[PDB]
């Protein structure tokens, strides 16, 4: 098309866009054309977007609370700290509403979002006597949206769910979007004051319990999740430099895994 | 433009046709393709030549050029004599006459000219294993072939060490001295690499071997040359790089 | 969509200094191309989106779009190239006085800068594997010591062939002239990355990036 | 896309072994042939007669 | 055809490609023409290729760890030694990633493979409080291609999968190809600074992690997978022959069969 | 025969078919070409490869294969920096920037390695002389051709160092720095020889020269970077040899 | 699994090398199995129950 | 594909001083023809492909291909047979002098040999 | 043998090595998969 002009002609919209066609290098644009041969052969799928990868589950919380208030549409991430200081930990991360996932990682690079999310639950003990595990929505106007061991014992005619650690093993809910807008934003600010009224999220969290000492929480988006207005990387820092120890003091982090949950 | 350019592009007025630029700079340029170069001019050119050019008349040249032509891949195809390998009659059952790697064994001054300037390259291989006795001297050869030798595991390169019968279960052609008067194996090009890496070297794609099926049997002590001629096709090449053909 | 967005990740000069034939800048070919975290001094960094997006992948391939912005008026003139040196690092793209070698052999682009100002083209996948993988940082200490890093593509070699294709590199043909009475000596230029129309990545895992809402030294 | 699945709950019976005492029904064994429907023929004739030695007839 | 010939006739290819058609002793093909009968009247089935007996799972190897890291397209098998000396064993295996398997047996015949396997485990205890089992996707780039104890606790958002032992009681897992090439090696070399980036084989490995303080892993084809380009017969030992115990020495070898797992 | 066989020739009885020769003998043999080998088998012979023998497919190459073709005219045909020659402001009327013969200056390692086995080559040269001035600079810049460069008389040579008039009649194109960025200029082959004897060097068949037309006109001390692109066009080659391209 | 389903259900192929067994075949010290007048092939049984009922 | 590629498993003598009648060479016929460990000396042996790949079943049936390659010249002569003969074993097909018997009651193959 | 394999010693060795090989025919068929015959190993050496 020409590989060079006077004046700007490479535009952010038009390149995506299919308006502006670069030139490859070669000449040839067969080059950079589409072969299908090598995810037949080689890999067995093709992924086309994040909308697939988001709807995979991954770990986000772990809870020492048999019962628990747990804020479903809050999609914050860690807070991290770094030093190469002497027999100091190199990394240190401190959650708000849990470690990232799939969901709020992807999250992350957009502003807004709509639609339903999943949540998955694997007890730390599937207790013979006492199996059941109940999900409920908890919409309290006065709940910050925040996790807190529940000390409620008057929300009555909930909407509940209830599945069985010892006949099943894990629990799976799906959430409905319950949204008083149309376009929620990605870790919107919760506040002091904020209670559970505020219209840049659904108003509506989970009230999780079990007769299991400790549990631990997962989630996806459903099947009418989607992310929009897309931002660029967010802060982000090198995940297997977690297991950086340089200092002379052994690493610390430890992310919600399955492995780390159920062995100590 | 007769100055055998691939392609040509004047782009003075390419500002102009951008959807998302308005009032676009008219600047007299042009582009143009000469092979792997392209030339992005900036400003006005002149292309001159001698007056009435014309080219050297191809009849001029048929005192010294070959009818035939000659190709980075027609020189590739061409057979090489790789090795005279000594066999005695006192090598025993599947002695080793010769291993050869491919491409390795190939990789003549010839064949590295050629390829310099390539990343790589793949290629149907063909031996073909060469042996004058007269008639009064018998014995029999296996020509084998085996892939990826410097990966596979050890237990099956001592496998073909240890007995003869793990080379004639291979892809192979035998030689009987007394009947044939040469014998070939041509085996395709399979490996995990799409081609053959000639900037790293990493790894041959096959190897060709020749052991000994029955011993040259002759009433004194004798011996004779097992010669190798070699030559690549279906020959695919890479891509146009700086990249050294290493050593 | 994503991986089409511009990602601004590395910049450099150009003057009335510059050599014929020396390398003004050179970049391996792959997409984890990083920036600096601003408040700390960690080694991997902070990915650009194409990281952060590719990173929740183990392989890729496919064409890169680059893109070279020429910040200079009217009144300077040079000419410059831009190389691809498929399965070659950087240091073997230049000779012991940073002057480029061999560029008979590549695909290049002889770039004339007088009215024009920015350059675009695609470096087609070149792989001798059909997927090759988004890497990650390096233990540049001992186990069970452990320090990352991220890789240096220094050298095309087996123990880095499997990350990137090679260099994608700019070389001057002449210093970049212009009257010193009107115009500064020396100008920047800048580069951006995008992934072309057959880009694709597999095998989502383990991401290589963790997102954090904030990065500070600890005391 | 992934779905919330729209099929109806079936109840179930667990059964230890269903048709152990009946000569009919439907066997729920797991066969040790290489071939899981691995069955050989009716062979007729068969021990020296076309007739069903079994039947009480 | 001719029984003999003043020159090689009987010719590798020509033979198995049916252009060589050798004539019978009896001269009546007839004595040599496949007969069905047989198979229908003895024996129930007629296996015709190498293909449907990979697909069959055997035991591969006995793990003592709760939480491991396992090469999943290792096919190598192990090491052996033998001596006819008084008082030793007779005969020692010592293996790297397991014994063998109709899957790593056949195999070794082979110089290459391609597609996906599966995995099958039998937990030494169904542990009824903690019964998941998870079988995670590990692709860390920095791992060896060996067996090892897991010692990570930051592979967040892995793929996992999660059965469990108490209510199933074997956990069954698919893995696709997901390969950078179309072709693997049958038995790659692994190297000390080799990691999880080779060519020669998928870089994917497995994270097993249950309650269960022994387990014991299998493995088989899965339904697209192929082995390429015979070689021969494999460096190999009689099966039968490792119960002797003629030097005086009890035989001590003994490969992971479930009833050696099982009780004790 | 897929053993890539350019000719096959069973000869067994072609000496029963010679009119002088009566009652030939039959002699089982057979002849076959392979590029530039042919080769004369006095006996059977076989061909042996994979059972279901299939070459690499294509498609597998794609990852790595350039979508473009090269062969040795392609080589030759690439555009090459032959060189940067310093002109400043001191630099009168017919001052030599550079003088380049014809092949030499392009004999690079490139083209050398791909012209190895061919006993000569003739081809129509291009030749680019680059100069970027900045807008306030002016001058003028004369490339011209001259044949046979070491045989020519002297008095020839002598009158193009001595007076830039001599090289304006000659076949040339004159450059501008102010308004012209580029300037080609292409000649044929012309020589009494058919083709550039490689073997022997025996004479360079031109030579491309650039003198100062009119200086380099700035208003303080100045110098510019002239810079040479050029690649042959129109090219033939010369006869499969051994001989040596001589340094 | 005699947990949650209590019964093992098996089925065993013929498997035979002739056509026509014979009832009650003799069983001798040598033979091994290898005879032709029953299918070559017996079940290796195992659990970690103490005792079971075939 | 596996079972039709040849496996090399034998070789034998043939002089100027084997006599009329004299057994050369005898092969039980079936799959489970092996080979000698080079580096050890255990009894069982190595398979061949034919053995090792049949020996993943319990049960074999079907004839079985032979290739008798004689290494000599145009100038050796001498006639051969080749014989089948079920249900015996090697002790057997020859007498006290390792002379065969009973010839006329099998198949045969007579290769003359120039 | 039907007769000795005769030929000159002046010229040629008296005693030459016939070379046999077997593979299975159009019939050839395996049934009964189960426990294997061989075991394969990647390597086999004296124990000391």
């Amino acid at each position: 098309v020409g590989f060079a002009s006077a004046g700007t002609r490479d535009i952010r919209s038009s390149y995506v866009e299919g308006k502006f066609i670069p030139q490859d290098i070669t000449g040839m644009s067969r080059n950079h054309e589409l072969d299908e041969q090598p995810s037949q052969e080689c890999i067995g799928e093709r992924i086309l977007s994040f909308s697939e990868l988001i709807k995979r589950n991954s770990w986000r919380y772990v809870s020492d609370e048999k019962s628990l208030i747990y804020p479903a549409y809050a999609f914050d991430n860690p807070a991290a700290m770094y030093t190469a200081a002497d027999k100091l930990p190199v990394w240190t991360l401190t959650p708000r509403s849990g470690f990232p996932t799939l969901l709020t990682s992807i999250g992350a690079m957009y502003a807004f979002y709509r639609g339903g999310i999943r949540l998955k639950i694997v007890p730390g003990v599937a207790d013979q006597p006492k199996p059941l595990v109940e999900v409920a929505l908890f919409t309290m106007q006065d709940q910050g949206y925040i996790i807190k061991a529940n000390d409620y014992s008057t929300d009555f005619c909930s909407s509940n769910i209830y599945e069985n650690f010892v006949t099943k093993g894990i629990a799976e809910v799906q959430t409905p979007y319950y949204s008083r807008v149309n376009t929620s934003v990605v870790s919107a600010p919760v506040l002091y004051n904020a209670g559970n009224i505020s219209p840049l999220m659904p108003n509506v969290m989970y009230k999780i319990t079990s007769n299991s000492s400790n549990i631990l929480l997962g989630h996806s988006a459903a099947d009418d999740f989607r992310f929009g207005f897309l931002l660029g990387a967010p802060l982000a820092i090198s995940a297997t430099a977690l297991r950086d120890n340089f200092t002379g003091s052994s690493a610390t982090v430890s992310l919600p895994t399955f492995s780390n949950f159920y062995l100590s | 433009k007769q100055m055998n350019v691939n392609s040509s592009q004047d782009t003075t007025f390419e500002q102009r046709s951008q959807e998302k630029v308005q009032a676009g700079e008219i600047n007299e340029s042009i582009e143009f393709r000469n092979q792997i170069t392209t030339f992005v001019h900036d400003n006005p050119i002149i292309t001159e030549q001698l007056i009435g050019d014309s080219p050297q008349p191809s009849g001029d040249v048929r005192s010294v050029s070959d009818a035939r032509t000659h190709s980075i891949i027609d020189f590739l195809e061409r057979p090489q004599f790789i090795g005279s390998f000594l066999w005695n009659t006192s090598d025993i059952e599947n002695k080793e006459i010769f291993s050869l790697k491919l491409p390795d064994a190939l990789m003549s001054p010839m064949i590295r000219e050629k390829l310099s300037g390539f990343t790589s390259f793949s290629a149907s291989t063909v031996f073909h294993i060469q042996v004058n006795a007269h008639p009064f001297q018998c014995g029999r050869l296996v020509l084998a072939a085996v892939p990826v030798p410097d990966i596979l595991p050890l237990h099956r390169l001592n496998m073909l060490s240890f007995d003869v019968s793990n080379v004639i279960t291979l892809p192979h052609v035998q030689l009987d001295i007394s009947k044939e008067t040469e014998v070939l194996l041509k085996i395709p090009y399979v490996s995990p690499f799409v081609q053959y890496d000639l900037v790293t070297k990493f790894t041959p794609w096959a190897a060709f071997l020749a052991h000994v099926y029955a011993p040259l049997n002759t009433p004194s002590a004798a011996s004779l040359q097992v010669n190798v001629f070699a030559h690549f096709e279906d020959i695919k090449l890479g891509f146009p790089t700086s990249a050294i053909v290493a050593q | 969509y994503v991986l089409k967005i511009p990602n601004y990740f590395s910049r450099f000069k150009y003057s009335s200094t510059s050599l014929p034939k020396q390398v003004l800048w050179t970049s391996p070919v792959h997409p984890q191309i990083i920036r600096n975290h601003v408040t700390v001094v960690d080694a991997p960094g902070q990915p650009t989106l194409l990281a952060y997006a590719t990173g929740f992948f183990k392989y890729w391939r496919g064409g890169l779009v680059y893109t070279f912005r020429f910040v200079k008026t009217n009144y300077h003139s040079g000419r410059v190239q831009i190389t691809f040196h498929p399965f070659v690092g950087y240091d073997d793209v230049m000779d012991s006085d940073g002057k480029i070698v061999r560029d008979e052999y590549v695909y290049r682009v002889v770039v004339d800068l007088r009215d024009q100002t920015e350059a675009t083209l695609v470096v087609p996948f070149t792989s001798l594997t059909p997927y090759k993988v988004c890497a990650d940082v390096f233990n540049s200490a001992n186990r069970p010591k452990y320090n990352y890093e991220p890789r240096d593509f220094k050298v095309y070699d087996n123990t880095t062939d499997q990350f990137f294709t090679g260099t994608l590199c700019v070389s001057a043909l002449t210093p970049l002239v212009s009257s010193s009475a009107v115009v500064s000596s020396t100008i920047d230029v800048l580069v951006e990355v995008k992934a072309s129309d057959d880009f694709e990545v597999a095998v989502p895992n383990t991401p290589l990036w963790l997102p954090v809402d904030s990065l500070t030294e600890r005391p | 896309s992934k779905p919330l699945t729209t099929i109806p709950p079936t109840i179930v019976v667990q059964r230890p072994s269903q048709y152990f005492n009946n000569a009919d029904g439907v066997d729920q064994g797991l066969p040790l042939s290489l071939k899981y429907g691995n069955e050989v023929i009716l062979k007729t004739p068969f021990a020296g007669t076309s007739s069903d030695e079994m039947a009480l007839e």
